[PDB]
């Protein structure tokens, strides 16, 4: 079936750089749309990033927008995540979710709607 | 949050008696059910007796009818598990559980579904 | 089209008995749940058809996941199932403020036990006594002995996946 495996956390230091990478095993990437979370502690599952299917149209929310980028590496069958510039405000455990659904522009934030998930990869941003 | 925590239990002699106590705190619900699960080694969570809260209606398990009662007091506070007659099949670990119930209906055993909280149990060696 | 009388609705229907409107010759939430399967919600505005179905019924936070082709679970097994070639929207939001209780919210229910699974939209309103013994029942709940529906109970103190979620599913046909 459909399974996730994000990695790419590590420890970085204020106004750095990561690349998260989410490898796809079992079906073809560009028939599932992939977004991407993030969870502080005590905090709930919140989306970053949004990466429809059929080279759809791609979204970020407000805090990361400028900052992140996603790609798609369909002969690696793997979705990236590029974090520049990081904050330690942008600390948490990192998921990626794929689903075979055309979402609305504000509609795919919730975690809720995605049937498949990842395990998570932590990021760590010290301050200065 | 919801809490079931158990009390009583250990080492008793077959033929003896027992008594358990499960002390629930957080339950709002004007319809809910309380039951006792006996976990046996090498068995799964198996219900013996559960009840409902606003009439007190209760069914047994054919293994422990007529040696096992629960009841409850009027606080409904503490929910018990009188174990009389106790004999080798009874060893194991017991969990009090409770969860929602639809209003005129009877409690469900031996499933564990439809109990939403559980309590961290307690062990019963009869030898 | 007539979508008022369906997302503002004063009371909407427990899944296990889903409601479903019809609506044909025709023409927003806070933080919600918006996709779509077969087709893009941005080309939905511009695709005529001859009717739309409009299945409404209210679940779990957790469990708006199963309101899709292909999953498994409590809800779709045994209260709504898809096909597995839906072509639809599917819309959630939550419904914490009114549909949640202190003392419990009981419109609101779930078949917890059935035989077999449902067929994509099979609708099942049966109360018939659940066998899960050996022995039969002849319509007495009791040991091995289960109703099969199962009420949610919402409190409004319940985490997010807890929460109630009032769902619409959007059939299109032409």
């Amino acid at each position: 079936q459909v399974q996730l495996v994000e990695t790419g956390g590590d420890l970085v230091q204020s106004g750095g750089s990561l690349r998260l990478a989410c490898v796809l095993s079992g079906v073809t990437l560009d028939s599932y749309s992939i977004g991407w979370f993030r969870q502080a502690p005590g905090k709930e599952r919140e989306g970053i990033s949004y990466s429809e299917k059929s080279s759809g149209p791609t979204y970020y929310v407000d805090s990361v927008k400028g900052r992140f980028t996603v790609s798609r590496d369909n002969a690696k069958n793997t979705a990236y995540l590029q974090m520049n510039s990081l904050k330690p405000e942008d600390s948490g455990i990192y998921y990626c979710a794929a689903d075979e659904a055309y979402y609305h522009e504000k509609g795919w934030q919730s975690p809720l709607g995605w049937p498949y998930w990842g395990q998570g990869t932590q990021v760590t941003v010290s301050s200065t | 949050q919801v809490q079931l925590v158990e009390s009583g239990g250990g080492l008793v002699q077959p033929g003896g008696s027992l008594r358990l106590s499960c002390a629930i705190s957080g339950i709002t619900l004007d319809y809910y059910a309380v039951g006792w699960f006996l976990q046996a080694p090498g068995k799964e969570r198996e219900g013996i007796s559960c009840m409902r809260n606003w009439d007190g209606r209760t069914v047994y398990a054919p293994s422990v009818k007529g040696r096992f009662t629960i009841s409850s007091d009027n606080a409904k506070k503490m929910v018990y598990l009188e174990m009389d007659n106790l004999k080798s099949e009874d060893t194991g670990v017991y969990y009090c559980a409770a969860g929602p119930l639809p209003p005129g209906i009877s409690c469900r055993i031996p499933t564990p579904l439809g109990y939403d909280d559980w309590g961290q149990g307690t062990q019963v060696t009869v030898s | 089209c007539p979508f008022d009388e369906v997302f503002d609705a004063t009371r909407f229907a427990s899944v296990y008995a889903w409601n479903r409107k019809r609506i044909s010759n025709c023409v927003l939430a806070p933080f919600f749940t918006f996709k779509c399967y077969g087709v893009s919600p941005t080309k939905l505005n511009d695709l005529s058809f001859t009717n739309v179905y409009a299945d409404s019924f209210v679940i779990r936070g957790d469990e708006v996941r199963q309101i899709a082709p292909g999953q498994t679970g409590n809800i779709a097994d045994y209260n709504y199932k898809l096909p597995d070639d839906f072509t639809g929207c599917v819309i959630a939001w939550n419904s914490n403020k009114l549909d949640s209780k202190v003392s419990g919210n009981y419109n609101y229910l779930y078949r917890l036990f059935r035989k077999s699974n449902l067929k994509p939209f099979e609708r099942d309103i049966s109360t018939e006594i659940y066998q899960a013994g050996n022995k039969p029942c002849n319509g007495v709940a009791g040991f091995n002995c289960y109703f099969p529906l199962q009420s949610y109970g919402f409190r409004p103190t319940y985490g997010v996946g807890h929460q109630p979620y009032r769902v619409v599913v959007l059939s299109f046909e032409l």
